[PDB]
Order: structure tokens, then sequence, then C-alpha cells
């Protein structure tokens, strides 16, 4: 009772996208990569349970799940969209998970790749022991 | 609808 705790972590949310030398039979024209991961010497898995990647509709199988490292999603297709990113923990209390709307941008032909990066800090207050083990081994 | 696109804009 005399005591308080704030755990923070870093999330990196981000994506390359270039053209392709040939667009695929369906007429895809860029390939792609997304992804979440840790920063440098990282151990996010920790205390993430999965990674949900919401693709767009016009994509197969478009709930793309990623249960272990590295969490991310390779693909190809003609357009970027805003694509739902729900990153889940390990954790017996709320919250559960956390949702970004990430904006899966493609550059036009002529135009430089895509390579982006977003930082994302997370602020678990006063976390279950058992939690608060998980996050800071991460 | 039409959510795809090219570009950055914004």
């Amino acid at each position: 009772m005399a005591s308080s705790c704030a755990v923070q972590v870093k999330l990196e949310l981000g994506h390359r996208a270039q053209v392709r030398k040939k667009p695929t039979v369906e007429g895809f024209t860029h390939d792609w990569m997304v992804f979440v991961r840790g920063p440098e010497h990282s151990n996010i898995q920790h205390f993430v349970e999965k990674v949900v990647f919401h693709l767009h509709e016009s994509f197969p199988r478009p709930k793309r799940v990623c249960k272990d490292p590295p969490y991310k999603v390779e693909e190809s297709g003609y357009a970027g969209f805003i694509l739902p990113i729900e990153v889940y923990f390990k954790n017996k209390e709320e919250p559960r998970k956390v949702r970004f709307d990430y904006d899966l941008f493609l550059h036009l032909e002529g135009h430089p790749p895509v390579n982006h990066l977003r930082c994302e800090k997370l602020t678990f207050n006063n976390p279950t022991e058992d939690f608060r083990r998980k996050l800071l081994k991460a | 609808k039409g959510g795809k696109g090219l570009g950055k804009g914004g």
C-alpha cells in the first residue's frame, strides 16, 4: 500500500512497400510487409500472446494471426488501406489487448519505396505480479 | 467502400 507501479513498454509498428518489376497475374503491382516488434535487444514475446493483422476484405483469410515472432505479414497488392492491428497480452486482467489503426500506405510507381516506422508506448498502471514479471522481461 | 488507395495523401 506504500508502493505503486507504472510499467511502460515500447512497441514499433511499421511497413515497407516496393513496386514490383512485373505485376502478378492478378494485377498486384506492389510487394509490402507490415510488422510489430520491440526495440533492439527486446523480447516482447514475454508479454505478447499474439498479434492480429486485419487485412482488407479483398485479401483471402484477412484476419492474419501471428502467435510467435516475428509478428509480420508479407503480401502483394495494388493499393494501401487502413490495417487494424491488435496486440494481445499474456494477461489475466484488463487490458487484454490494444488496437492500432495502421496506415498501410503505398507510394506511386516512379516514387521511392515506403519504409515507415511508428512508435507506440504502452503504460500499465499497477499490473498483476505475474504480468509485471512478463512485461519487465521484454 | 473504396477504401483501397495509392499515395500517402492526408
